[PDB]
């Protein structure tokens, strides 16, 4: 029973009884239909003149132009509609409606801002939009199949040739279904084929062996074969070559296709359409001078604090350009200081990335000897707008709270700007007013402000093949400076030239400009560095940009999304090149665009980066097209999802599982959850869509916070060849990034693997956070615990009898191999990262015989770090429970082949891990600002780059790594199966 | 002073890498220098680093032909020998750019003089650690609840805005129905029927009713958001008082480690039974 108010025009109201179904069209005629008894119904005029506005739900007096939408999803405050005049149009205020609601918050919040950079940003973004928008309706209709359905290729043609005598003389037997004509009927042709091939001449082939006109199509799911690329590179194909399957697909028209896929349409937003000779800024001769007026309020006490100060000083990155200078301590009755601040730095030399960071600080002098420093709150100043202009005069600066986990004075990397809420500890700064606007000098100051052979090279390079975080002295950056005219020769090396250089001087900037300007393209994983926190230059970010735009390919962007995404924050001014292309590339894949779309939807909870992520949501999504429903969809279910989980996990908790389950299924009785929960693309992958939701088997199981289990029917029309039913845990209550960051990683390591030629294969499935700590987990059919194998096979020997009668016969040595391989892969790569300790649960087993860990928790040692001590720790120790399927249940190791080829391929796998740890180290370097307790600075990349080994050779990495593998297994792993000299 | 040993030198230390360097040289004075062996393990080379200019530097000190010295020539048979000559002399001669001397020398022995029977100072230890715990528990518990209240305070901050509003477009809804009524009362008075005036006084008062609902609506939840802001401002105030106390602790928590440590008694293999 719900009651709605109705407010009529003419000064009129009625309290009517609302169904709960009927949409807007029957409020309106029955509102209409008892007006005539009431008096002045003369004064009405006809429905069309009139339209509904009230105030949603989440504070905004939104229009009401969505007639038909029904009347439960309105969101709507305390209940009343009201009648006024149409004051615009309809397609822009429907297409507002629906961003706001995907994004979180509606754009009139965007709309009503003052600060300009917010408007220019809003007002330039629109250009690159529509740019994507008509390159992607150039080759119509083709391009629009192209960006909806992008193939999922690997970045080379050429096949390894590790793999290629897998093959029957590098050719795949391939299926191919195809419907008749009247539907129904299953008739299958076989055909065998080379790797090399090209789809058209496929089905050429297919056509003239049956006896730009028709498509392919993965069966299952969406995935389609448009381009011209061999067949082999497609990810399935090698994935069935892998997996040993035969590649099952299909044949459709691609008429239908292109039928089946709706129009794209791009609407310039109404707000789309909304001299002098200035002195250059290095003539100033003045040091820097800062004045700190007063604090409005701190959140202190009188009697367990006596004194507190300002801590400030100017940055570039994270090297401070001058030392911190501190004012006089005031008492914290009064934070008056009026006191006017000196650094030992000039304005010519300040660099364009400069900083202002600056923090609250309370001392206790306590009857120690020394005395200690609590800082209360932080706040980093950019001394430079977007506009090139130094600031200058008055100015009011809102204060962050410290972060948890972080006891350093200064926030050095953090976002810079005010807090936006009010209630929170102001600091009044005040500038030098230089009596003009001054200004960044431009590109040809800088270019001619400059200019005003011997074979020892090799430690150029030597230098060049230490990781970005290895030991560099000033020797070394004399060595460097010295010869970076000859660094040309070795492009490696830029990343370490750009660190000898100090960032407070003019001339060596303005040469390390000219260099940088004129430096060779490097390759996009050596480029993908230089965009962490540690390289705040517009120029360094946009050689970087520059590369990745020209060598970077849609697979590898896909693969380090994250961290791209990640590093948006790092940036200091809205509009920049960065965003630019990873907009540009989000508006031509669809895939890429949706995984784009649910990172930043989930780093939004944090009001930091809450704006600027915000307009990139409202960006793309004005410009994003016809995938707004789609993402619609995917929002509403996810957000019952959570409503769902919420009323439970808090309310439920002194409670049965029997009456949770009452209530899970009692509201799983409720039209709305199956009539939301329909047809949308799973968030995980965007190929597979999913059809009916069984309650058959969706419960919740015994763990620490009941994750919901959900299975979907696979509504594709011959998914019977795939898997048939979908299954997904939504999980609340556990942070996922650190998770989605391990996942990534063990993608890497098995990538490298396979290319460098080892079988050392994992199973990195998907993960996916969509929020505080809420996400989807992708679940593994006919995969079990450890815990479970071994309850209902019992002691020892309860998984290798398991393995023994699952799968017997000549498939037996298989599972054998692969439970070796997936056991080895697993036991390097726990080592490597460091993931918390494995139990019986943790590790999951598949059916064939491959094994894989499924909860990770902190990967860094950070658990094990309350009690100060260096040392290695090997989570993944190997039970006598593997050891047993290792040796095949022998009772010697000593005459099995089996156990020295474990240790070789450990050893091979390490030795390649070692070889390629610059990427993992610009990894977890790239994503440090994501607020993880485990990731905060770079004493935890320490910790990566001491147990490879960076600092130890090759040689004694080896002994070290045995010595780790041995002391945490008591003994056993000894010597070395050949002496190679 | 004499040429006493490079072991027990105040400037010198052990197995030092770079984590445990910051930590010394954070936020110190310029000059502040240690030694310490460098992390290539080449036997005898050492590395020396210094906090000028607000950042840490590592000076590298080459061991050719068996002699020490910061580049080619070598002119100082010990480390020793050349620490005191650049503690006695300026830099500037040697590089223009540096321009800083060895002035605070980071030595152990104050923390070694300072702190002061092994049953005794283990379970001194074993209760600190109670009590650090104990604190780390409350400090996350209040955490947790400090997120939580600003989650609140964001929440009422939406309803009182929503509040507003629904206020702005009621009294907006007032004057337009006042501006468009006046102009067709005479006609009303004129006829004089009792039942549509008595009906728009029902219809008035009841709209007022409903305004002054929502008006101490408004009213209530404001003041709820105020006592909240001040429950969380109180809170604040706790994290700022506890962290500095909670700091010091965790320092004399590590220190007293690394004595049981460096004192070669194995304690993690024999307080976890307890």
């Amino acid at each position: 029973r719900i009651l709605v108010e109705c407010l009529l025009p003419n000064g009129m109201i009625v309290t009517l009884e609302c169904l709960r179904e009927a949409t807007l069209i029957t409020i309106k005629h029955e509102l209409f239909k008892e007006a005539r008894k009431y008096p002045l119904h003369q004064l009405l005029q006809d429905e069309s003149s009139y339209i509904f506005v009230s105030v949603t739900q989440e504070a905004e007096r939104e229009e009401f132009f969505d007639e038909t939408r029904r009347l439960c999803d309105l969101r709507l405050f305390q209940p009343f509609l009201k009648v006024i005049e149409p004051v615009g149009n309809r397609e822009e205020k429907i297409l507002n409606r629906e961003i706001g609601f995907a994004i979180g918050m509606p754009v009139c919040e965007f709309d009503m801002v003052k600060d300009p950079e917010v408007q220019d940003f809003r007002r330039n973004i629109l250009n690159v939009c529509k740019e994507a928008v008509d390159l992607r309706d150039l080759n119509s209709p083709h391009s629009r199949a192209m960006y909806v359905y992008p193939p999922n290729v690997e970045s080379s043609p050429e096949l390894p040739k590790h793999i290629y005598n897998k093959l029957d003389k590098g050719q795949i037997i391939v299926v191919i279904w195809v419907i008749v004509s009247p539907n129904n009927d299953k008739q299958k042709y076989t055909l065998k084929i080379n790797h090399d091939c090209v789809p058209e001449q496929v089905i050429a082939e297919a056509i003239r062996k049956k006896t730009g006109k028709y498509i392919l199509k993965v069966c299952g799911c969406d995935e389609y074969f448009l381009e011209k690329y061999p067949l082999s590179q497609y990810k399935y194909i090698r994935s069935c070559i892998m997996l040993g399957r035969m590649p099952n697909l299909m044949l459709m028209a691609k008429e239908s296709l292109y039928s089946q896929l709706p129009m794209d349409c791009f609407t310039m937003p109404s707000y789309s359409r909304r001299e002098t000779s200035t002195k250059s800024l290095w003539v100033i001769n003045s040091a820097l001078r800062i004045k700190i007026l007063c604090a409005t309020y701190v959140n202190v006490n009188i009697r367990d604090i006596d004194k507190i100060y300002v801590r400030t000083g100017i940055y570039h990155g994270g090297e401070p350009l001058c030392d911190n200078v501190n004012t006089q301590r005031v008492p914290c009755s009064n934070p008056r200081w009026n006191e006017w601040l000196n650094y030992d730095i000039y304005i010519p030399d300040l660099p364009r990335a400069a900083r202002l960071c600056l923090s609250i600080c309370s001392v206790k002098g306590r009857k120690g000897a020394k005395e200690e420093h609590c800082p209360l709150a932080w706040g980093n100043i950019n001394l430079f707008d977007y506009t090139d202009t130094l600031v200058s005069g008055k100015m009011a600066l809102n204060l962050w709270p410290v972060p948890h986990g972080l006891e350093d004075l200064l926030n050095p990397i953090g976002v810079t700007g005010s807090n936006p809420n009010k209630e929170t500890p102001c600091l009044e700064l005040e500038f030098d007013w230089f009596s003009s606007v001054v200004k960044f000098p431009d590109m040809s100051v800088i270019e001619e402000h400059a200019n005003w052979r011997e074979n020892d090279k090799e430690q150029l390079k030597a230098i060049s093949t230490r990781d970005p975080l290895s030991e560099i002295t000033e020797q070394e950056k004399d060595f460097l400076w010295s010869h970076r005219h000859y660094c040309v020769t070795i492009p490696e090396i830029l990343p370490k030239l750009l660190l000898s250089v100090k960032w407070n001087s003019r001339d060596e900037v303005a040469q390390m400009y000219c260099l940088v300007k004129d430096w060779p393209p490097i390759k996009p994983e050596q480029a993908m560095e230089l965009l962490d926190c540690n390289y705040p230059d517009p120029m360094v970010r946009g050689f970087a940009v520059r590369c990745l735009e020209k060598y970077l390919t849609d697979d590898k962007l896909s693969q380090y999304l994250i961290q791209l995404v990640q590093v948006l924050k790092y940036e200091q001014y809205l509009d920049n090149l960065l965003v630019r292309f990873l907009l540009k590339k989000a508006l031509t894949n669809q895939r890429i665009g949706h995984f784009f779309f649910w990172h930043l939807k989930s780093e939004m909870h944090n009001k930091t980066v809450s704006q600027r992520f915000g307009l990139l949501l409202e960006s793309y999504c004005r410009a994003c097209g016809m995938y707004l429903k789609h993402l619609n969809r995917q929002v509403e279910a996810m957000e019952k999802l959570i409503n769902l989980t919420d009323i439970l996990k808090q309310e439920k908790k002194d409670e049965t599982q029997k009456v949770q389950m009452k209530f899970l299924v009692e509201q799983m009785r409720r039209p709305d959850f199956m009539d939301a929960l329909q047809g949308f693309l799973s968030p995980l992958n965007p190929a597979h869509q999913l059809g009916n939701l069984r309650l058959e088997e969706c419960r919740i199981m015994s763990s620490a916070k009941r994750p919901l289990w959900l299975n979907w029917e696979n509504p594709d029309i011959m998914s019977e060849l795939l898997f048939q039913n979908n299954e997904i845990i939504f999980k609340n209550g556990d942070d996922l990034r650190q998770d989605m960051l391990t996942l990534q990683i063990i993608r890497i390591m098995e990538n490298i693997w396979q290319n460098q030629g080892l079988d050392l294969r994992m199973l990195p499935y998907g993960c996916l956070s969509i929020g505080d700590c809420v996400g989807l987990i992708e679940v593994v059919r006919n995969s079990h615990t450890i815990m479970q194998i071994q309850c209902k096979g019992g002691n020892s020997h309860t998984l290798h009898q398991w393995l023994k009668d699952k799968n017997k016969g000549e498939i037996y040595d298989a599972a054998i191999d692969l439970f070796t391989r997936s056991c080895a892969g697993y036991c390097v790569a726990t080592f490597i990262l460091g993931i918390g300790d494995r139990h019986n649960s943790n590790i999951m087993v598949k059916d064939d015989g491959q094994l894989f860990h499924i909860d990770f928790g902190h990967f860094l040692d950070h658990k094990k770090k309350k009690f100060g001590y260096k040392r290695e720790r090997v989570p993944f120790v190997l039970t006598q429970d593997f050891l047993i399927v290792i040796s095949k249940g022998a009772q010697e190791c000593t005459k099995t082949r089996e156990f020295e080829r474990f240790q070789e391929m450990c050893y091979k796998a390490y030795l390649a891990i070692r070889q390629h740890a610059n990427l993992f180290i610009n990894l977890f370097s790239m994503m440090l600002g994501s607020g993880m307790p485990e990731l905060q600075s770079f004493d935890d990349i320490a910790y990566i780059r001491k147990t490879l080994a960076l600092d130890k050779t090759e040689q004694e990495a080896l002994e070290y790594f045995m010595k780790q593998m041995n002391d945490a297994h008591h003994g056993g792993w000894t010597t070395k199966m050949d002496w190679i000299f | 002073n004499n040429n006493m040993s490079l072991q027990d030198a105040e400037w010198y230390w052990g197995d030092i890498s770079r984590e445990e360097v910051n930590e010394k040289l954070r936020d110190t004075a310029d000059g502040t220098f240690l030694v310490r062996d460098a992390s290539t393990k080449m036997h005898g080379d050492y590395t020396l680093t210094l906090r000028k200019g607000g950042n840490n530097k590592l000076i590298k000190i080459f061991h050719r032909d068996g002699k020490y010295g910061f580049s080619d020539p070598l002119t100082f048979s010990s480390v020793v020998e050349l620490i005191n000559h650049y503690r006695n002399e300026s830099l500037a001669q040697y590089n223009p750019k540096l321009d800083v001397k060895l002035l605070y020398p980071v030595s152990k022995y104050q923390q070694d003089q300072v702190v002061k029977n092994i049953e005794a100072v283990g379970k001194k230890l074993h209760e600190y650690n109670t009590q650090f715990q104990e604190k780390s528990r409350e400090y996350d518990r209040l955490y947790e609840e400090y997120t939580r209240t600003s989650q609140e305070i964001q929440m009422k901050r939406t309803a009182i805005e929503a509040f507003n509003e629904t206020i702005k477009i009621f009294e907006e809804q007032c004057q337009t129905q006042e501006r468009y009524s006046k102009e067709y009362i005479e006609k009303f008075k004129r006829e004089g029927n009792e039942k549509e005036i008595q009906r728009i006084m029902h219809n008035y008062d009841k709209l007022k009713s409903r305004i002054s609902e929502i008006i101490d609506s408004r009213r209530r939840l404001e003041e709820d958001l105020k006592k909240q802001a001040a429950e969380y401002r109180e809170i604040d105030k706790r994290m700022n008082s506890i962290k500095p106390d909670l700091i010091q602790l965790r320092k004399t928590r590590d220190q007293y480690l690394m004595w049981l440590t460096q004192k070669g008694v194995r304690q993690k293999k024999l307080n976890e039974w307890l």
